């Protein structure tokens, strides 16, 4: 018989970077309100 | 609203008409 002292199985796991990982950036227009006083089409009318 | 007038000079006023009888 022999034994597996020096033969044994060897086992494997990431050295995962997750800890270190930089995120998902989502974005955003900043939209020119129209809540502040954004200009408006000149719709024009004649007055005959 | 607003009121505006126009700078349309007098030498762009002018306009031509061509018709029939009808």
């Amino acid at each position: 018989v022999r034994e597996p002292g020096s033969q044994a199985c060897l086992a494997i796991d990431p050295l995962v970077g997750e800890e270190g990982g930089a995120a998902v950036a989502k974005l955003e227009p900043h939209l020119q309100p129209r809540g502040q006083p954004a200009p408006q089409p000149l719709h024009t009318l004649v007055l005959a | 609203g607003t009121l505006k007038t126009s700078n349309l000079p007098e030498e762009l006023r002018k306009v031509f008409i061509t018709y029939s009888m009808d």
